[PDB]
């Protein structure tokens, strides 16, 4: 057996773009970028003392995802301006996207949910505003193939 | 141009339209709706817009081939000219006949006896209907001929008969025409159903290196293996290459369309075969057990129905190969020449032509391992790795020769040789046995043996 | 044929003392019952008002459950792996005869045949202390 | 009526937001930086709107066994010809969508009793879903 | 497995067979199904998602090791 | 693409002023210099168990601030002193603002919370003061661009 | 014996389906959307003088129904609105109806008994409404596999 | 179903407004402004000898209401003095109105019922006044489309 490559194209970080209300956004920091996680989990287990097993289906898909931006960046002075704003007035949500390079995407609706410290030392900070999603659904539309209704033998 | 809207909207219903890389057919039928030998048509809706008749055989070949789940998006349509055209009804029919004609658009009315009644009543409905069509019926059968230069296509619906297309070009003399033409196709197929001329036709693929394929309602299909009076047997004699299956609809709905449906689209790198493989609008062959067992022995392939569905069961062609097998050479072949042919040109266009000596030579180790060998190796047609028995090892191997090698003969010509190359096939999976047990009460205490099992007896010599 | 047709073999459930709607109760004598017996012929007896089938012995001693779950056995376990087979060249990714491949046939067997029978307890498993024998 | 409120409606919502974008002086260009931004705009007025109140339907077909979900394409600046780039022309954008229908006619089958409800089977066994049988 | 995700919720069946062939070792076939989804990070290298899968039974079984002293064993 | 820089002028850490009283503070120690932090997140979310999700908006903006000073710098003794004064007199609120180089701002009444530790040892140690904020919205005066009513696509 | 898996598709919280009046409500919070129980038991017993034992079946089967909804739901508003008119004119009778996934159901008339009390905090708050329904037997219905198992039990 | 977003805009504590008197309310405390509760049920429930259900609307409607306040707040003092003077006089009654946010609001007449308790400690402690009103059904008032979904449902 000899090794495979997995994906003709590298995974170019530049690729990942992130959309919060229809403008683009830029200024990362280091290490890294973006990170979506959910809240709860996707299948619950009852178990049995003699051994019969049920399980339920969540229904909540709460996520949270953090943003690392520079302090240097116009982004920190949108989003605390937003933040005002939203706060004075009452609407709250804004459409978020995220298109992957060679891996899943996301498009829900979010919000901003907590602010994050500002430090100020010798070298530049660095600033994670943490974004709440309606939604943490990752889907695969990028990849094309349909095998989903060929495997399962259940 | 002028745009009256920023954004435009085009919204329709029913679905969503469907572009790959495929390998067209070519259906030889007979026709007089173009001059040209040869067209490529999209759709089915595309042949009736030419005025093709709903029903004609071009018609339900189309209609068949793109309703498969590896169907093309392209097919191909010859031309034979027409001398006559016949509709038999040398069987039972208890139901109006919708016979559909379309003269340069009608759809002839029949009522329901004997097939002599109904076929006096069809002609007596074509005259007096349009004085340029010819039709008189004879027997058990009607006659239609175009008087004129007139396109006139028959075609069929809601009866229980066939339409029989007549000509006087041979197919031996017709092929090297439409070759002319254009030769991007791959599969062929021919309409004219005699045993010469389909004997004539898989001679011809044989020398182009074309795939052909033929249906046929023939009953010798299936008899004694001892009565060699079927076309079967007599292209088994001769060793040639073709894919044959009996069905009875053969002459009736022309399923090779089916049958290309699920080849085209299907790359041969995979090496996966036509076992077990769906064909929507075949039906299962009836024949009970032992008719089965003669046509294996005939390679002549049967569409058989199994737990419901329908499946295709093995590809021998004539001469006994696997179909898989021929696919994967011809595979071989076209994308081995493509790849060093389009390395020469990239090197021809740059001034810098390639040239024969040891220090250009050995490259194409590299061209040839790239685009054919690794390309079979990921999708796993290729076998790759050790073999524990004959000790032998399957990895691809290559062999260029030396400039102190060469003739001095060749040097003058220009032209290398004794490029060797190998490459192991990988065989799918076909059938299967098991060898289940039961046990009722409490089977006995096995032996309490705990050693080691020696592998082979002391004693030796 | 009324009390087997709808009877699901994995059950291991015998024809013993079913009632038959339609047939007579056996009008011999104790004699005759045991004459029958020996010669595999089974009998429809009537005990305590109701109707009963008796033994559903078969021509050869065997009794006819055990026929009947030996022919479900062999007809729902081919057709599972057919069934595989299929749908793998349906995708143009049908199977092929390698060590890499090979081993998932058991998840497909565990799955239609023998799982079946073991909720329904058709299958015995587990230790038996006599022999010292897994089942 | 449905099929003209898609139209009206999509279009506008991709016209509204091009001209915001002109209006600061960062108008929206043909690059692939930018483009992926019309699936955000696509799904927030006409698809969003008509999911809520139930007129596109979603999810999941066992018949058919095809998703319903909405599904947005949009070319990329290598598929674009070079004449549109001259005119500045974007085209071979797709959407798909699934409609929801209405009831109108029901029918009903009554059936009234008269001496005793209808017995069932004391079949207590699971009901089988296919004949074992296939050949 | 996210196409899977979504079909089971919108339909309802969840259960799918999952085995594991071990090379020198313990082997598992069980019934499985997809519990919680991993977190997807983006950064300089390529990153790790962990799915993880529920199983209905984890007893391993020592199929492929050839040997029977379970019975030898034991002076209890 | 062309690597971008962010910002003309580097970030310079003499730039960030800190103004307690309308005194500047001079003395800081190594590392870091000035952290902010909230004490509760902005929006709070209520998931529902069918799907339904609704968001609540926090009224409290309470903050801590943490200045980091070094054990000979006068500003200790000046702290002390002002905590003393507050104590015997009951007056404990004075105004704070925070100038940012290249970053975000902050502009409020401030108060001493907690005092430091004192250590003695070989090296000169480090004493942070922490000071709370009555609210730590942090402000983009300096930046110039009005673009969150350009974006937006609720 | 071993493990076995008691259903084939999972028990989920949305197929639940609550209608009240015809309509159906959505809405619901916190972890627990309903909740049906009984007020009396169904059987009392009295001990005897000498041993025997007399057990009484009970006629009382009235029961409650704990709704569990957001202040944010407009389903706040109609039960409100309802309880207006229905203490203006008379009518306070309306059908319920529950149709539990992988469960027992219920189908009887109901009533609006006792009003929450609403809570302004710093979260979103929760609301319960107390619905009392006429009949509180639950229905086994989807459940298939009943009728041949009920003839099954022996009892003298 | 999907997911979906109850309102458009988030519930605000501040927006809440509580009138008394005829001023606004400012000094709240803690994690809980106000919270407003009936005496009694709606309904009654009676069983009956041969399984009939009688029920009886009630005809009170007085309730409670829970003002939380810290002990820094001139609002204290307001009520206190309000107290005496009504012990002194007699006149007890005044308007109480509170203006929810995306939620049931209020619109009656209160008085003063309780006096908390005060607890000088290490923190800043907290004062619970509970105010009684006489009417105390909730009105969807600001929530729009209630008066066509009350024509909807059915009933008999």
């Amino acid at each position: 057996n000899q090794s495979k490559i997995l994906t003709l194209q590298a995974y170019d970080p530049a690729k990942v773009l992130v959309f919060i209300g229809g403008q683009r956004v830029s200024g990362f920091a280091a290490d890294t970028k973006i990170v979506i996680t959910r809240n709860n989990d996707n299948i619950s287990v009852h178990a049995g003392v003699d051994g019969e097993i049920s399980n339920a289906l969540s229904r909540d898909n709460t996520g949270v995802m953090t943003l690392s931006l520079q302090n240097t960046a116009k982004w920190n002075g949108y989003l605390a301006q937003w933040q005002r704003q939203a706060n004075v007035t009452g609407l709250i949500y804004l459409p978020v996207q995220v298109e992957g390079s060679q891996g899943l995407s996301l498009n829900t609706i979010g919000w901003i949910q907590k602010q994050p410290d500002l430090s100020y030392g010798t070298e530049v900070g660095q600033m994670d505003w943490e974004i709440g999603v309606l939604d943490a659904w990752l889907s695969p539309d990028q990849i094309q193939g349909i095998a989903a209704g060929i495997t399962g033998l259940l | 141009e002028y745009q009256d809207k920023v954004v435009d909207v085009e919204v329709s219903l029913g679905t969503q339209p469907i572009t790959v890389g495929f390998e067209t057919p070519m259906f030889l039928a007979m026709h007089g709706n173009f001059p040209e030998r040869i067209r490529f048509y999209v759709s089915t809706a595309g042949m009736v817009a030419d005025g093709f008749a709903v029903g004609s055989p071009a018609y339900q070949f189309a209609t068949n081939a793109f309703a498969g789940n590896f169907a093309p998006q392209r097919v191909a349509i010859g031309r034979m000219s027409i001398d006559s055209s016949k509709v038999d009804f040398t069987g039972t029919t208890n139901t109006e006949q919708v016979v559909v004609n379309i003269t340069l658009v009608k759809a002839v009315k029949i009522n329901v006896n004997t097939p002599a009644q109904i076929a006096t009543a069809l002609a007596d409905a074509v005259t007096a209907d349009t004085g340029k069509a010819t039709a008189v019926a004879t027997g058990t059968y009607v006659t239609v001929t175009a008087v004129s230069p007139n396109v006139v296509s028959v075609g069929k619906g809601a009866g229980v008969y066939k339409i029989v297309n007549e000509s006087s070009e041979t197919v031996a003399t017709v092929l090297p025409s439409v070759i002319a033409e254009n030769h991007n196709w791959y599969f062929l197929a021919t309409e004219a159903r005699s045993d010469a001329d389909i004997v004539a036709a898989a001679e011809f693929a044989k020398a182009n290196y074309k795939l052909h394929i033929y249906n046929s309602t023939d009953v010798d299909a299936y008899a004694p293996e001892n009565s060699a009076a079927s076309v079967f047997d007599t292209l088994k004699s001769l060793s040639y290459d073709s894919l044959g299956t009996s069905d009875a609809g053969a002459d009736v709905d022309f399923t090779e369309g089916s049958v290309i449906g699920a080849m085209a689209a299907n790359d041969p790198s995979y090496g996966d075969s036509l076992h077990l493989k769906t064909m929507p609008g075949m039906v299962p062959f009836a024949g009970s057990d032992t008719q089965r067992s003669n046509a294996w022995s005939r390679n002549a392939n049967i569409y058989r129905g199994l737990y419901g569905g329908g499946s295709y069961i093995e590809g021998k062609t004539s001469s006994g190969q696997y179909v898989d097998v021929i696919r994967f050479s011809h595979w071989v072949k076209f994308r081995m020449e493509e790849s060093v042919f389009a390395y020469m040109k990239r090197r021809s266009d740059m001034g810098l032509s390639m040239k024969m000596s040891d220090e250009d030579l050995p490259v194409l180790k590299s061209v040839l391992m790239n685009n054919p060998i690794n390309i079979g190796i990921r999708n796993g047609g290729i076998l790759t790795g050790y073999d524990t028995e004959n000790k032998v090892s399957y990895d691809p191997t290559i062999i260029i020769p030396k400039r102190a090698n060469i003739p001095t003969n060749d040097l003058a010509a220009r032209i290398l040789r004794d490029v060797k190359v190998e490459l192991v096939y990988n065989n799918s999976l076909h059938y299967v046995k098991i060898r289940a047990s039961v046990v009722l009460d409490r089977p006995a205490g096995q032996s309490t043996n705990a050693q080691t099992p020696m592998s082979s007896s002391a004693v030796g010599v």
